[PDB]
């Protein structure tokens, strides 16, 4: 079982704001930084968000990130068909001395 | 103990080889040359820069600080390293200011 | 421009040891901190470990019980992952990643890094 | 606030020009050359070293730390700078480990 | 064994400005952090300020109300102290000192240093 | 009046251990490092002790230094005629952002 708690599936209509939650403890999210990953079907994961809010070059302004205590949230504005992928959580765990990942969230668009 | 869980301030070390401009030892903005020749062999000018990941890793400021008595935040300290700098038309070998660590600074509460 | 080229997909017997390669096509291989993350078919991501080639300093997950042996060679610009004593549950897609950012580089702290640019992946199948 | 009273750990910066031996990027002990020539003009090899003044500036450990919840001490971080060295035979322009700052490291209390 | 040579003793009128020199005999003048401490006849020591010649960054005491102007010249290897608008109470022995150790060198902290090696002194007498 | 409190005069017999006290606040001594200075009649001050306990080259083992909280002490063992001088205190005041000195202690030997 995964350390970071993520919802199994999330559904939304095109051109709408959607949120994916993340849960943890003092050992990880509470005293570290959350990173988000986009994994398209039959494709390798891609770095979406880093250091809770920051996003790397190439990633559009449509993707947002926010952290509050032991929890973190991802925001996808102006939804499209291409966004339909599995979204993962990622943060460093000080007590475990290892990088811990989330369960994974299946984003489905009609 | 020796091995700690985390520091009071989170650091981020990046090997920089794409340096074009930097502040010299005095304060003057100098032009940095990409390559440095050591008589027979040439070397790409690389600099080891370590900065602050976030000024406030904790809502109160730095991690593990006595919040009720101290006002704190994470600041980036500097180091001075010799670099092949171009001044107009002639090449010079002088020290330049570079980010080297992330430390916590304290202030008394009213 | 800089892409991480992995070794070819393999099918191995239980108890064997698979060595997965990860070559950085281009340059500045020593700059990055090569990571290793595995993913079972239709399952989540599992972090294995990593190594910084410039310092030759490595880190591995405690859950693996020391089966993973992450090595690196700057001359060939390739980072290797060797998983000894293969189990049926080890059947996963093995990915290698890079990061120009190295967090908590302190002699009194365990240095870590994110997964910025990921490799194509290497499918390792354990037939039973 | 910006200007602080003092840091969590006290630093001490010294300009070193009398360097004879140093640890390289890997760990190998290398012989450091006292002078470096730019084909015509010569320069004395100077290094900016910043270390810890004392491991425990406060009896508990670092200054302004939540003593009742954290075990802390001041440790010296390192930077890697290119220096003209010689591995017994000839010139080598390679990176060497140098003291650059004094940071605080935390650990949870039982 | 580097030594700090100061300017000759002077007798000035009230309202004037006295500039005291501090030449470093030997070398590595930029390495040091030149300090300035005054001492009235048969009285205690009073810190005025200081300057690091390599960074040209100075610090002065708030008690002086900005009368002190500490300057430095690396080429001549001499440090200067100019005390504008002289008073009868300013009649003191003016000393300059050096320190190879620079504490709190941080952009968010006021950098400081000790007085490891002291100068011979310069007697500044104010007439009335 | 001096920020750091020092006794006006101290008297002792030759070849005996003698102590000079220093009283500071949380702003200086308490959160900093104490330095001691020897001022012979008609002579410039000389650095005796630095960083509470450490002593520079040339200074004999006879001179000692210790700091406990907001108070520091100087120890002169094996007293002699040459020791007869004025002894001063010195540290950094964080709130005043200036180096603060003591009143001065007149050491008299019979």
């Amino acid at each position: 079982q995964s350390v970071l708690t993520q919802p199994p599936s999330v559904s939304a209509a095109p051109g709408q704001k959607v949120t994916i939650s993340c849960s943890g403890s003092s050992s990880n999210i509470g005293n570290n930084y959350v990173s988000w990953y986009q994994q398209l079907p039959g494709t390798a994961p891609k770095l979406l968000i880093y250091d809770n809010n920051k996003r790397p070059s190439g990633i559009p302004d449509r993707f947002s990130g926010s952290k509050s205590g032991t929890s973190a949230t991802l925001g996808i504005t102006g939804l499209q068909t291409g966004d339909e992928a599995d979204y993962y959580c990622g943060t460093w765990d000080s007590s475990l001395s290892a990088w811990v990942f989330g369960g994974g969230t299946k984003l489905t668009v009609l | 103990f020796h091995r700690g869980e985390f520091s009071v301030c989170d650091s981020v070390s990046v090997w920089v080889g794409d340096k074009t401009t930097a502040t010299d030892i005095k304060g003057k903005e100098v032009m940095v040359l990409g390559e440095v020749n050591i008589n027979n062999s040439v070397f790409k000018q690389y600099f080891f820069e370590t900065k602050c990941r976030d000024p406030n890793p904790v809502d109160s400021g730095c991690r593990g600080i006595d919040s009720k008595h101290w006002n704190s935040y994470c600041t980036t300290t500097h180091t001075f390293v010799k670099a092949l700098t171009m001044d107009g038309k002639q090449a010079a070998w002088r020290f330049i200011r570079i980010d080297t660590a992330c430390v916590c600074v304290l202030s008394r509460k009213a | 421009q800089v892409q991480l080229v992995q070794s070819g997909a393999e099918v191995k017997k239980p108890g064997s040891s698979v060595k997965v390669s990860c070559k950085a096509s281009g340059g500045t291989f020593s700059t990055y901190g090569i990571s290793w993350v595995r993913q079972a078919p239709g399952q989540g991501l599992e972090w294995m470990g990593g190594i910084i080639p410039i310092f030759d300093t490595g880190n591995s997950a405690q859950s693996f019980q020391g089966r993973v042996t992450i090595t690196a060679d700057e001359s060939t610009s390739t980072a290797y992952m060797e998983l000894s004593s293969l189990r049926s549950e080890d059947t996963a897609v093995y990915y290698c990643a890079r990061s120009s950012r190295i967090y908590d580089l302190n002699p009194s702290l365990t240095a870590y890094y994110d997964m910025d640019v990921w490799g194509q992946g290497t499918m390792v199948t354990v037939s039973s």
